[PDB]
């Protein structure tokens, strides 16, 4: 198995305890209407830090908080267009269903390939870390899928004169 | 850290790392689907139950392994078994380590470019080369030179090395493997009269062979033994609280190696047919070869067979030399442990093709007007 | 289901019913008609003549140029020369199904007044044939640019009936399998054990037209496409001509049909995640 | 991809006499999933006064289904909905009065009281079957 | 020991008359009930809304019993039990867009207040207003308070606050006390005046806390420092960071002992003598009101046709935690016994229910404090 | 706010809403208008009365019973008994909802859209499910391996499933359920002096049975002791004040279900009749279907039962079984009480059958809607 993986997610779930933050606060000075936090961030001190995050050389990750409000960002070390514009058919797909699950910077942004927007509602609205022990581990299966798609696509290569020749 | 070294053939999967004392990524290298409709439609399954699985729902599958025209052609069946590999055995990709992979004598033209295709568009490796996996035997002996059988499940073959320079003239490949025993042996259930008999059996058949065959010891003795006895006969348990008590059949059957003349085929029997190695060898080493005789296999692992084909081998030479035959413990498992600790001989690698050659060209760096 | 036929469902029907029509001495209503095909047609259809009882189709190709040197006309004045027509003008040539050009059976021109299309092509494939069974090599070739980001010619060879291709790859996710799958056919028949050679050529078109290996490592298809007589007796031919002036192009749409389904996985597997999204609960 | 309506617009400047040369006006629309109506002056119209009326020929046509529990018979209930149709659009109007015109079809013969025929598709062989009151009673 | 939510509510807050009998909560939104301890079930008490700001804090000064209500409006008042309901009673004030927190100068002479507006609205009675009235410290202060704490002596302040520089001050008002005792830490003592900072700007403010008696102050940011204020060892200072999940709340429970919670939901205990800096631990306090025989395997099956969370985690035992540990936790007291000699202590969260507490199976050692 | 959930079958009604632990609507399955002269003026009626109204007119009425092959026959009998079921019963809309209605295999066809033609073109419904009574019980069990009984009154089923795959050779299922045992026990207690019985009075054997009944335990012995034993023998009691004594009978029709063949019928004994079809199968499946058997319907409540039938299964099956007998109280209800669980399934909700595609499609193919 992948194992250093196992430092890398025990550490996101490390950095996602010391860091389990969001919790709310409106108005000081300026309107009680609760922002895109960290889009808005105007100042440090209140706030957690910017940070990035390699697993090796192409790959890593954003994370970037508000004390309220969070981005995730993430890169991966593929980089043929066979790799990419091919599950961007999907990566097309995928953004209404972004509206079926409200909690993605809706877009695949590249230098990562993918964002995410956090914030403390999550934390009224349901649950506890069985939340975080699904959602950061969810995010591997998901690109375990990618296989799943790899062989279902070189099979539609497999239709070719499976079809046309094959006729005769 | 590592660079991947397998059993990626028949009988089941037998792979590991580089350099291991053990291969441990083990299950049938066979797979079933389902042959039903799915009554409780919607209860959560994918479309395959693999091996050690396919077993485990053995009465729910359809299940392939193809035309004796090779082991297998839809090889892209397997397909799903590489990702039953890369996660369902291990969680890795291959495109991260440097890859051992191997094939057999004799493949018809189109395996390694329809092979590397795939190992480097789809299994990305940094680099790679392909073993033949004879000798691969002798590393674990600490050895070079000699007579090597293989019989297994996909395939035989019979092979003359010398430190190198093996005989492309008697070198024996074979399409042979005990894959094949089950069709004459299972028609002897209407002897049997059991009314219930089928296809599913076949792995029961199997075991109770594993557990309880042996070859029999002068065919002829045995035949009026069994003409005149059944301690021969031996139980075994059926799924339902059933046994069956069972056995002459247990050493008749294992006559067919010297009788493929059985199903009326034209074959020699078994070590006569091999002699033809050594008839086509060097006469001057057929002295020096009774030291040099290397034997294994899961087929090997029989009793009675031995001093059996060791007499009639003898039936076929001359005494006047010194005799070594040559079967381990662990024949059987044992040939993925001596091509996984090659890799040790780092040397090895300096073969490869790496993805670069496969893509700048193509393949066509390497496939087969090449030789 | 995803076929076709050379007649026209749009115009066989229609025209039919004109004919019907016509039998029956009806009165008009404003037909005229241009639009197109595979192999590049601009079909035409209309009311000419001006008045109450004619009927013409018309068809217009730039590279009737290079067609039109060639005695394609023989047949055509047979099959189709039957019929009493003239050219019109814009148009290469046209068919004036005058409703007094029809006959007692009228029903029995349609179809093969329809099918035309790949029956010209026909007309003049045969010269090629009868090239081959002269035992003629090189035989004055049809070098036709019906297409131009890809190229062919038709020649003949003693043994074998030919055509030779080129055409220009777009995208690797295009080339990744054009330089394989082809070659599960140039080494793969067994389940379709039928077919002439046809050579997808990821570079390389024959030598006496072109020369091998002209294109990027594999960025052009100079595929080619050569006849067994078991193909090139009065016979396994015609079956084979008709999936030829389609195949491609044809293909190349099928590709897209495909591209569309896999969204049936995907929206299975899109809305899987949806439903796993929950499970953080 | 233009809205609907856009089409028809081609139609009323095919009508093209004296007189058609400006934008204002009304048009009223009609179908059988949708009708609609826009207040269009030169193009321009507001949101709650452009009306995208809901109701249309569907609702109808199964409310007619039932008008067959009034009179006749002998369909499979699919071809029921068929022939509905295949009488309804030839012959049904309004009345000024229902209680004037129940009598006209009670006594003034078959230019009230048609008749229509047509087959029962369960095994397509014939029915004959009543017209009357369900033609100005449909609309 | 014990728990229970006899409905649901996201108790945000919690308050009391000094017999914790009547609960008041900080409700969802903008709607009150108080309930009250029937026995030891809950039953509704009062139905309250015109401080309608939602809620945030308050300070029911709970022998008077005068709830000074506060939240995002300047309709905040002493409620009082007006014998028929909890009903408004008018402050002014000179903040804006909310009030966060509320504060009795001990004595109960008035209140100091944490604003939506960078300030303290130090606010004092008027007869004449009728209600309260303010004046404002804008200045010296940059932004404004989370957790308010007075020194004893009632006149002496101590806050939490969103301008993050550890501050210590002083607020007298003339028309309604005199200034105070000569304070270690600084005597400079009117309105608005600075007495002693330590240098931390260290997160925003989020806990303060005298000692048993105020020689020694400890904070905590929400950025989760654990850090005191000394005046004994000369004015001196100690700050530290915890390991654990970020706080909720933290108090003193001697002057050398403490209890502090965060998103971990289990309170953990911390120790210390008088050695400046040497800020130390105690371990986690609680054991959970759970144990593994849960089970209805009917259901189980059910949704396992269904899916919805259907692969099971012992982080489902609490809801997501762990430990019966919740959605989450909402806040911690003692009951009775006190920051001395605690007989019971209490804890709300997101689940609305009462709970009480295993105390003095930890009461096991004896004296503190090391002059160093 | 719900969807109706009923056992719209034989028997007893057995009839509530999706998410209950129970039905409510219980009572007889009957139509019963009058026969006797409409005499006294202050009486008023209708014409017909439904089980519990056909109780309180019993001796004016004329009784009936649609039940033909256990199928509920005839539309217009039900109709006014859903009028009532619906409007009276559960003083419901049936619009107020989709319902999970339910049917057995191996009626005549069109039957259901004729059904439909009344549970829609009556009965205008937003939608339905006609689930396969078998299914029934899974959610209710929880099990999803195992052997599925039926016994009530008007169906026999008797079905397996490995994971689904109800097998359509080896499945049992039949006209009734427990029903006309009842005329052989009516056959029997005429000898008890009974020129004094009638038709509406099996409804009240079936009290006696359902009060002193049993399941007999060793029949052999059990008539050996009949044949020398009072102490069978117990009262029962009758409508004016009249005590009978009964207890031979007691066991002796009891004993039908293991010997249908008493009258001559075909059946064996039932679980015999039964284990025959489950021969026709795999030999894996019988240990783990032995340890996973499910009883439900009325007449499988009876006591004596399950210490005779492991013991009567006992002498079909093979060596070494152990055996799980899903036999709850309430068992008969269990099926009921599963479709309510059912119903509460969004994976179940997935296809609900509109009015909306009937008033489109009509009946002609709502049969392949249908498998």
């Amino acid at each position: 198995m992948t194992a250093t993986l196992r430092p890398y997610l025990s550490a996101v779930r490390a950095t996602l305890q010391a860091a389990l933050c969001l919790e709310n606060f409106s108005s000081q000075v300026v309107e009680r209407h609760n922002k895109p936090e960290v889009e808005v961030r105007s100042s440090k001190e209140l706030l957690l830090q910017p940070v990035t995050i390699s697993r090796n050389e192409k790959e890593k990750v954003l994370i970037e908080g508000s004390i309220n409000s969070v981005r995730v960002s993430i890169a991966v070390k593929q980089a043929d267009e066979i790799e990419k514009i091919l599950c961007h058919k999907f990566m097309r797909f995928m953004m209404m269903r972004a509206e079926n699950f409200f909690i993605l910077r809706r877009k695949p942004v590249e230098g990562y390939d993918i964002s995410f927007l956090i914030t403390n509602f999550h934390t009224e609205q349901m649950y506890k870390h069985k939340l975080v022990d699904f959602v950061i581990h969810f995010m591997e299966e998901i690109d375990k899928e990618i296989s799943e798609m790899k062989l279902s696509v070189n099979a539609r290569a497999r239709i070719v004169a499976e079809e046309f020749l094959k006729n005769f | 850290t590592t660079a991947l070294v397998c059993d990626n053939g028949s009988g089941l999967v037998k792979a590991g790392f580089a350099g291991d004392d053990a291969p441990r990524a083990v299950f049938p290298s066979i797979v079933g689907r389902p042959r039903h409709q799915g009554v409780m439609v919607g209860m959560g399954q994918k479309d395959s139950y693999v091996g050690d699985e396919a077993q485990s729902k053995r009465g729910i599958l359809t299940l392939k392994y193809p035309i004796e025209h090779g082991i297998i052609t839809n090889w892209d069946d397997m397909e799903k078994i590489w990702h039953h590999t890369f996660y369902n055995e291990l969680r890795v990709a291959p495109e991260e380590h440097p890859t051992l992979l191997t094939e057999a004598p004799l493949n018809p033209k189109a395996n390694r470019e329809k092979m590397t295709q795939i190992m480097f568009e789809t299994f990305n490796v940094p680099a790679m080369y392909v073993a033949i996996q004879a000798v691969l035997s002798l590393y674990a002996s600490g050895r070079t030179t000699g007579i090597v059988l293989d019989s297994g499940d996909g395939v035989t073959h019979n092979v003359p090395i010398y430190e190198g320079y093996a005989l492309p003239h008697a070198i024996m490949r074979l399409d042979l493997a005990g894959r094949d025993l089950t069709d004459y042996l299972m028609k002897i259930l209407t002897e049997r009269g059991y009314s219930f008999v089928t296809t599913a059996e076949r792995e029961i058949v199997r075991d109770i062979k594993e557990k309880l065959c042996y070859v029999a010891l002068d065919f002829e003795n045995e035949m009026a033994t069994a003409a005149s006895s059944s301690s021969l006969e031996k139980s075994y348990e059926l799924p339902d609280g059933q046994v069956i008590t069972i056995g002459n059949e247990r050493f008749r059957c294992p006559e067919t190696l010297f009788q493929p003349s059985f199903i009326g085929m034209e074959s020699a029997g078994i070590h006569e047919t091999t002699y033809n190695s050594i008839m086509k060898c060097d006469i001057d080493i057929r002295k020096d070869l009774y030291a040099n005789n290397v034997m294994s296999g899961g087929t090997t692992m029989y009793p009675g067979i031995a001093d059996r084909m060791q007499k009639e081998i003898t039936a076929l030479a001359p005494s006047t030399m010194k005799i070594k035959i040559i079967a381990p413990p662990e024949r059987k498992y044992s040939v993925w442990i001596g091509g996984s600790i090659l890799a040790s001989l780092s040397t090895f690698q300096q073969m490869w093709i790496t993805k670069q050659e496969y893509d700048e060209a193509g393949p066509s760096i390497v496939h087969r007007k090449c030789f | 289901m995803i076929l076709l036929e050379v007649n026209n469902r749009i115009i066989e029907e229609t025209l039919a019913l004109k004919f019907e029509n016509a039998a029956a001495g009806n009165k008009p209503e404003a037909v005229e008609v241009t639009f197109a095909d595979f192999d590049g047609v601009l079909y035409h259809i209309s009311n000419p003549n001006g008045d109450k009882t004619k009927v013409m189709v018309s068809i217009s190709l730039k590279f009737y140029k290079e067609l039109q040197a060639h005695g394609a006309d023989e047949l055509l004045k047979r099959v189709y020369g039957s019929y009493l027509v003239n050219p019109e003008s814009g148009y290469n040539v046209s068919l004036l199904y005058d409703l007094e050009n029809l006959p007692a059976s009228k029903d029995s021109i349609v179809h093969q007044a329809g099918m035309l299309k790949r029956n010209c092509f026909a007309s003049v494939f045969e010269k090629y044939f009868q090239f081959q069974e002269e035992g003629k090599e090189g035989e004055n070739r049809a070098v036709i640019h019906y297409r131009d980001d890809e190229t062919m010619y038709v020649e003949s060879k003693k043994d074998r009936v030919t055509v030779v291709f080129s055409t220009v790859f777009k995208d690797d996710d295009d080339v990744v399998i054009g330089k394989v799958f082809m070659q599960e056919f140039k080494e793969g028949r067994r389940a379709s054990h039928t077919a002439p050679q046809v050579l997808f050529s990821h570079r390389e078109p024959p030598l006496e037209l072109k020369d091998t290996d002209a294109a990027v490592g594999d960025n052009i298809g100079y595929i080619t496409f050569v006849l067994f007589p078991r193909h090139t007796n009065a016979s396994a031919r015609d079956n084979t001509i008709n999936l030829i002036h389609t195949f491609r192009d044809y293909l190349h749409y099928h590709i897209k049909c495909s591209k569309a389904y896999i969204h049936t996985r995907m929206r299975a597997k899109t809305s899987d995640f949806l439903k796993v999204l929950n499970r953080a609960r | 991809i233009a809205v609907q309506a856009v089409l028809a617009l081609a139609a009323s400047w095919t009508s093209r006499q004296v007189g058609e040369r400006t934008l204002t006006g009304t048009v009223i629309d009609s179908g059988d999933g949708v009708t609609h109506v826009i207040p269009v002056a030169e193009g321009y119209v507001i949101g709650s006064c452009i009306k995208h009326i809901p109701i249309a020929g569907r609702d109808i046509t199964y409310f007619i289904q039932q008008l067959l529990r009034d009179r006749e018979v002998g369909i499979p209930p699919e071809q029921s909905l068929e022939t509905a149709k295949a009488v309804k659009e030839r012959y049904s109007y309004v009345c000024p009065d229902l209680v004037k015109e129940f009598n006209k079809y009670d006594t003034d013969g078959s230019k009230w009281i048609k008749q229509y025929t047509g087959i029962n598709a369960i095994s397509k062989k014939e029915f004959s079957i009543d017209v009357g009151y369900e033609r100005f009673l449909g609309p | 020991m014990a728990y229970h939510s006899f409905l649901v509510e996201p108790i945000s807050c919690h308050a009391w008359n000094k017999d914790r009998t009547q609960i008041a909560i900080c409700p969802n939104n903008h709607e009150v009930h108080i309930y009250e301890k029937s026995g030891n079930k809950w039953v509704q008490v009062h139905e309250l809304k015109e401080h309608n700001g939602q809620v945030t804090g308050v300070d029911w000064a709970p022998d008077s019993n005068r709830i000074v209500t506060c939240g995002t409006d300047r309709n905040a008042y002493v409620w009082t039990l007006k014998g028929r309901t909890w009903k408004p009673t008018l402050v002014i004030l000179r903040i804006n867009r909310a009030a966060r927190c509320v504060r009795w100068a001990p004595n109960e002479k008035k209140f100091a207040v944490g604003s939506g507006s960078r300030v303290i609205s130090i606010c004092y009675f008027e007869q004449e207003n009728d209600w309260w009235v303010c004046k404002h410290i804008k200045k010296p202060i940059r932004s404004t308070v989370l957790s308010l704490d007075w020194h004893p002596n009632s006149v002496l302040l101590a806050a939490g606050s969103c301008d993050f520089k550890c501050r210590i001050f002083s607020a007298y008002i003339k028309e309604v006390e005199e200034r105070p005792a000569p304070t270690p830490w600084g005597s400079k003592m009117p309105f608005g005046e600075l007495m002693f900072e330590s240098s931390s700007s260290c997160g925003w403010v989020h806990g303060v806390c005298f000692s048993a008696n105020g020689s020694r102050v400890a904070w905590v940011s929400h950025d989760s420092t654990v850090c005191l204020a000394d005046a004994d060892k000369k004015m001196a200072v100690a700050t530290l960071a915890s390991e654990t999940l970020p706080l909720l709340a933290v108090t003193f429970i001697t002057e050398s002992s403490l209890v502090a919670a965060g998103h971990d939901c289990f309170p953990v205990l911390f120790t210390y003598d008088s050695a400046a800096g040497k800020l130390s631990f105690g371990g986690r306090l609680d054991v959970p009101k759970q144990s593994s025989q849960r089970g209805l395997t009917a259901r189980e099956r059910f949704q396992n046709l269904d899916k919805k969370a259907s692969s099971e985690g012992s982080a489902a035992a609490g809801a997501g935690l762990d430990s019966l540990h919740k959605n989450s936790v909402s806040q911690i007291s003692v009951l009775s016994g006190g920051k001395a000699k605690c007989s019971q202590f209490c804890t709300t969260g997101m689940d609305g229910g009462m709970s009480i507490w295993d105390v003095r199976s930890l009461e096991s050692a004896l004296k503190d404090l090391k002059i160093v």
